[PDB]
Protein backbone atom coordinates (compact mmCIF):
# COMPACT_ATOMS: atom_id res chain seq x y z
CA UNK A 1 0.00 0.00 0.00
CA UNK A 2 2.96 2.29 0.06
CA UNK A 3 3.19 5.22 -2.59
CA UNK A 4 6.28 4.03 -4.02
CA UNK A 5 5.40 0.52 -4.36
CA UNK A 6 2.21 1.48 -6.11
CA UNK A 7 3.49 3.67 -8.27
CA UNK A 8 6.26 1.00 -9.61
CA UNK A 9 3.79 -1.53 -9.54
CA UNK A 10 1.47 -0.93 -12.19
CA UNK A 11 0.24 2.87 -14.78
CA UNK A 12 -1.71 5.40 -13.94
CA UNK A 13 -5.19 4.44 -14.11
CA UNK A 14 -8.84 6.20 -15.25
CA UNK A 15 -10.66 4.56 -12.35
CA UNK A 16 -14.32 4.80 -11.94
CA UNK A 17 -15.99 3.53 -8.73
CA UNK A 18 -19.33 2.09 -9.26
CA UNK A 19 -21.52 1.81 -6.21
CA UNK A 20 -24.53 -0.07 -5.57
CA UNK A 21 -27.20 1.15 -3.35
CA UNK A 22 -30.09 -0.39 -3.84
CA UNK A 23 -32.23 -1.94 -0.69
CA UNK A 24 -30.81 -5.44 -0.50
CA UNK A 25 -27.65 -3.79 0.33
CA UNK A 26 -28.85 -2.11 3.64
CA UNK A 27 -27.10 -2.85 6.65
CA UNK A 28 -23.16 -4.77 7.47
CA UNK A 29 -22.86 -4.66 3.52
CA UNK A 30 -23.50 -0.65 3.12
CA UNK A 31 -20.71 -0.36 6.05
CA UNK A 32 -18.30 -2.57 4.57
CA UNK A 33 -18.70 -0.84 0.86
CA UNK A 34 -18.32 2.36 2.48
CA UNK A 35 -14.75 1.15 4.65
CA UNK A 36 -13.63 -0.59 1.13
CA UNK A 37 -14.22 2.51 -1.00
CA UNK A 38 -12.02 4.74 1.34
CA UNK A 39 -9.80 1.92 1.30
CA UNK A 40 -9.54 1.69 -2.29
CA UNK A 41 -9.72 5.61 -2.44
CA UNK A 42 -6.45 5.54 -0.27
CA UNK A 43 -4.99 3.49 -3.18
CA UNK A 44 -4.42 6.45 -5.38
CA UNK A 45 -2.36 9.07 -6.60
CA UNK A 46 -2.43 12.00 -8.27
CA UNK A 47 -1.20 10.89 -11.44
CA UNK A 48 -4.69 8.42 -11.45
CA UNK A 49 -8.27 10.11 -12.13
CA UNK A 50 -11.40 8.71 -10.44
CA UNK A 51 -14.89 9.65 -9.93
CA UNK A 52 -17.51 7.60 -8.21
CA UNK A 53 -20.98 6.79 -8.88
CA UNK A 54 -24.39 5.42 -7.49
CA UNK A 55 -26.65 3.11 -9.12
CA UNK A 56 -30.24 2.12 -7.66
CA UNK A 57 -32.70 2.14 -10.65
CA UNK A 58 -30.95 5.10 -11.42
CA UNK A 59 -27.34 5.91 -11.75
CA UNK A 60 -25.89 9.60 -10.69
CA UNK A 61 -23.13 10.73 -8.93
CA UNK A 62 -22.34 11.29 -5.22
CA UNK A 63 -20.40 14.24 -5.18
CA UNK A 64 -20.23 17.47 -6.88
CA UNK A 65 -17.65 16.28 -9.29
CA UNK A 66 -19.30 14.87 -12.38
CA UNK A 67 -16.69 13.34 -13.80
CA UNK A 68 -13.02 12.57 -13.76
CA UNK A 69 -10.91 14.49 -11.08
CA UNK A 70 -6.86 14.33 -10.37
CA UNK A 71 -7.56 12.25 -7.39
CA UNK A 72 -5.44 14.40 -5.19
CA UNK A 73 -5.68 14.92 -1.38
CA UNK A 74 -8.61 17.26 -1.41
CA UNK A 75 -10.70 15.09 -4.36
CA UNK A 76 -10.34 12.16 -2.57
CA UNK A 77 -11.58 13.66 0.76
CA UNK A 78 -14.25 15.45 -1.06
CA UNK A 79 -15.47 11.89 -2.30
CA UNK A 80 -14.91 10.30 0.95
CA UNK A 81 -17.16 12.39 2.84
CA UNK A 82 -19.40 11.96 -0.10
CA UNK A 83 -19.10 7.89 0.04
CA UNK A 84 -19.67 8.12 3.85
CA UNK A 85 -23.30 9.39 3.12
CA UNK A 86 -25.28 6.69 1.34
CA UNK A 87 -28.44 5.22 1.95
CA UNK A 88 -29.83 2.18 0.28
CA UNK A 89 -33.43 2.57 -1.22
CA UNK A 90 -34.39 1.09 -4.22
CA UNK A 91 -34.02 -1.59 -7.01
CA UNK A 92 -31.03 -2.91 -8.67
CA UNK A 93 -29.86 -2.27 -12.21
CA UNK A 94 -27.06 -2.99 -13.50
CA UNK A 95 -27.85 -1.90 -17.33
CA UNK A 96 -28.05 2.07 -16.25
CA UNK B 1 -71.65 -32.23 -6.48
CA UNK B 2 -69.00 -32.93 -8.66
CA UNK B 3 -65.72 -33.16 -7.26
CA UNK B 4 -65.36 -29.40 -7.50
CA UNK B 5 -63.69 -29.07 -4.02
CA UNK B 6 -60.58 -30.96 -4.85
CA UNK B 7 -59.58 -28.20 -7.40
CA UNK B 8 -59.97 -25.73 -4.78
CA UNK B 9 -57.76 -27.04 -2.32
CA UNK B 10 -54.93 -27.50 -5.27
CA UNK B 11 -55.18 -24.32 -6.09
CA UNK B 12 -54.84 -23.17 -2.45
CA UNK B 13 -51.73 -25.59 -2.08
CA UNK B 14 -50.39 -23.75 -5.34
CA UNK B 15 -51.47 -20.36 -3.41
CA UNK B 16 -49.72 -21.83 -0.18
CA UNK B 17 -46.55 -22.47 -2.22
CA UNK B 18 -46.33 -19.24 -4.06
CA UNK B 19 -46.52 -17.36 -0.76
CA UNK B 20 -43.65 -19.66 0.50
CA UNK B 21 -41.44 -19.54 -2.65
CA UNK B 22 -41.83 -15.33 -1.72
CA UNK B 23 -38.55 -14.00 -0.97
CA UNK B 24 -38.57 -10.33 1.39
CA UNK B 25 -36.22 -7.63 0.30
CA UNK B 26 -35.15 -4.74 2.50
CA UNK B 27 -36.13 -0.95 1.72
CA UNK B 28 -38.55 -1.79 -1.32
CA UNK B 29 -36.23 -3.86 -3.22
CA UNK B 30 -37.03 -6.85 -5.64
CA UNK B 31 -36.47 -9.71 -8.10
CA UNK B 32 -38.01 -11.31 -10.99
CA UNK B 33 -39.72 -14.30 -9.04
CA UNK B 34 -41.27 -11.97 -6.86
CA UNK B 35 -42.91 -9.50 -9.52
CA UNK B 36 -43.69 -12.80 -11.05
CA UNK B 37 -45.58 -14.18 -7.93
CA UNK B 38 -47.16 -10.35 -7.64
CA UNK B 39 -49.00 -11.33 -11.02
CA UNK B 40 -49.96 -14.49 -10.36
CA UNK B 41 -51.20 -13.69 -6.70
CA UNK B 42 -54.20 -12.11 -9.88
CA UNK B 43 -54.93 -15.40 -11.10
CA UNK B 44 -55.41 -16.81 -7.57
CA UNK B 45 -57.83 -13.84 -6.84
CA UNK B 46 -59.73 -14.51 -9.83
CA UNK B 47 -60.52 -18.12 -8.86
CA UNK B 48 -61.15 -17.45 -5.21
C1 LIG C 1 -28.13 14.55 1.77
C2 LIG C 1 -27.06 15.51 2.21
O1 LIG C 1 -27.31 16.67 2.49
N1 LIG C 1 -25.82 15.02 2.26
C3 LIG C 1 -24.67 15.81 2.66
C4 LIG C 1 -23.38 15.22 2.09
O2 LIG C 1 -23.44 15.25 0.67
C5 LIG C 1 -22.17 16.00 2.57
O3 LIG C 1 -20.97 15.37 2.15
C6 LIG C 1 -22.18 16.10 4.10
C7 LIG C 1 -21.08 16.97 4.64
O4 LIG C 1 -19.97 16.20 5.08
O5 LIG C 1 -23.42 16.67 4.55
C8 LIG C 1 -24.57 15.90 4.18
CA1 LIG D 1 -30.35 -5.53 -4.89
Amino acid sequence: RRPWYIQGAASPKDMLILVDVSGSVSGLTLKLIRTSVSEMLETLSDDDFVNVASFNSNAQDVSCFQHLVQANVRNKKVLKDAVNNITAKGITDYKK
Amino acid sequence: WKPFETIILLTIFANCVALAVYLPMPEDDNNSLNLGLEKLEYFFLTVF
